[PDB]
């Protein structure tokens, strides 16, 4: 995460190492944890947490990629295998349905595993408590990648409401607000929340706030992709005006 | 004859003193019921007897420790009985929910009970206790423990055995994600089908844990019986060394009592002896 010059500072650091040498005790455990917990603001702790989060993120991305490769290979192998008992069309339809079931189950399993890895990475990055080090470009890049991967996996597992806080955190990193897929995901998730409030006869304030959020983010996604004063933008304005 | 001193009287008194001391020692053995009452009687016998007395007091205490240990193990296996019946109930609900004749509302009504049963599993795990000590949370597990449970089942320094109890909540049973904290759902026929396999694994983990505790319990029963056997043998050994035989000791008391009377009579005779020559003046 961070790569770890004044003569006075060098002298201070030398005297600190000299002090630490006198009180060398590998078996020391601080009864009061506050001074030890000050290490969470150090560079070494930040680098270790960054590396742990990176390892978890690579594990999740690898899981997704291996699932895609496995699905491609399974389709190819099933296509290249001889079927000497298959002579009707409905048998081929049934075989295709069975293959689709297998592929779907494998995809969901892999998505669940990758989401576990992404959640572990999120937790690892969460415990970096230095505001200065959280502003580094590398931290922002890794955080955006982890948030994006978690959002897509969670959406694929049909857990739409859980994506909203992560998407809102995402659109505040750098210029991530300018990306239209984030707003498309937000519009879908807010639509799900509004439909849930509608079907459960929940409070009207919740319904109105969810509908307003969905309309705002749908309009923003339409503007970001097709541009202002476009046929798509005019159509979306018409839909929003009719809905509200 | 000599009158200034009486040699016969000195001999009779000297014998009387020895007999009287021996009489006191016989009284002490008869009044207390112990063959050795002072270190001067038999030093090695007193040493071995007191060591066996430490062993005897230890063997009852060690036996009492073993019964208390069996109470803990029995208490733990009582809690797991309720966990097993809840997972069996969830397992039979999953079979019903997997049938295709049901709609979304019926499956949600099944999930309503599922949520309560999962919460009851978690409550059992959290609140199971022996003497204000939690048992099913994982503190005594083999991997990453926060505590160790040792039963001291002997009368000496290092005679202790270890017992492990593993985590028995929903996360440990495979019924809840330990990172996301979401648990099983029967609200869909496809998910209900997957739960049938998950319940089987959970029942397998509970069944293995009950078999472990049953093994610990059976072992402590064998040790408790041996501890009772060892105490009986040690007390027999200590009794033979330390306790006096009343019948044999009463014979010794009567011999010395008669000896004291005979010497007393002779002392009286010796004192009158010198008066014989007084008639010569």
């Amino acid at each position: 995460l961070v790569p770890e010059l004044t003569e006075d500072q060098k002298k201070k650091k030398k005297e600190i190492m000299e002090q630490e040498s006198l009180w060398k005790n590998p078996d020391f455990k601080g009864y009061n944890k506050t001074f030890q917990e000050l290490h969470q603001l150090s560079k070494t702790f930040a680098n270790n947490q960054f590396r742990l989060a990176l390892s978890n993120y690579q594990s999740g991305v690898n899981t997704i990629m291996k699932n895609r490769d496995w699905v491609e290979q399974y389709r190819k192998e099933e296509a290249e295998k001889k079927r000497l008992d298959e002579k009707w069309y409905w048998q081929k339809v049934d075989r295709k349905a069975r293959e689709e079931r297998v592929v779907y189950r494998e995809k969901m399993k892999a998505k669940q595993d990758a989401l576990n890895y992404f959640s572990k990475a999120i937790n690892h990055l969460d415990e970096i408590k230095n505001p200065d080090l959280r502003e580094r470009p590398e931290f922002k890049r890794l955080l955006s990648d982890v948030y994006r991967s978690w959002i897509m996996a969670e959406y694929d597992l049909q857990n739409l409401p859980q994506t909203i806080p992560i998407l809102e955190l995402y659109i505040e990193i750098d210029d991530n607000e300018k990306e239209y897929p984030a707003h498309k995901y937000l519009a879908s998730a807010y639509s799900f929340e509004e439909n849930m409030i509608k079907k459960t006869k929940g409070p009207d304030d919740m319904l109105f706030k969810y509908r307003y959020k969905k309309n705002v983010h749908l309009l923003r996604a339409t503007e970001l992709k097709y541009g202002k004063d476009s046929p798509e933008y005019k159509h979306i304005v018409n839909v929003i005006n009719r809905d509200e | 004859m000599i009158i200034n001193h009486n040699v016969s009287a000195i001999f009779a008194h000297r014998t009387l003193k020895s007999n009287d001391a021996n009489l006191s020692k016989d009284i002490e053995k008869l009044s207390s019921g112990m063959r050795i009452n002072k270190a001067g009687d038999d030093a090695s016998g007193l040493a071995v007897s007191e060591k066996m007395r430490t062993q005897i007091a230890g063997l009852r205490r060690a036996e009492q420790n073993t019964e208390d240990g069996m109470s803990l193990i029995q208490t733990a296996e009582g809690y797991l009985q309720e966990t097993h019946e809840i997972v069996q109930r969830v397992r039979v609900l999953a079979v019903q929910a997997a049938n295709g004749i049901y709609s979304e509302e019926d499956r949600q009504q099944i999930q309503v009970e599922v949520s309560q049963l999962v919460d009851e599993i978690d409550r059992i795990a959290s609140q199971a206790e022996f003497n204000k000590m939690k048992l099913l949370t994982g503190a005594f597990a083999r991997l990453n423990p926060t505590a160790s449970m040792w039963f001291h089942i002997g009368a000496n320094m290092h005679q202790r055995e270890r017992v492990y109890i593993e985590t028995m909540n929903t996360a440990a049973l495979g019924l809840r994600n330990p990172t996301v904290l979401t648990f099983i759902s029967l609200s869909t026929a496809g998910k209900a089908n997957s739960v049938i396999g998950l319940c089987d694994d959970a029942l397998r983990v509970i069944s293995k844990q009950r078999a472990d505790l049953g093994a610990y319990y059976n072992r402590m029963e064998h040790a408790a019986k041996g501890l009772m056997n060892a105490y009986e043998n040690t007390q027999a050994s200590e009794s033979r060394i330390r306790d006096t035989d009343m019948a044999e000791q009463m014979t010794s008391f009567t011999r010395y009592q008669i000896l004291t009377q005979a010497a007393t009579s002779m002392l009286a005779q010796a004192n009158m002896k010198s008066q014989s020559v007084m008639r010569l003046l």
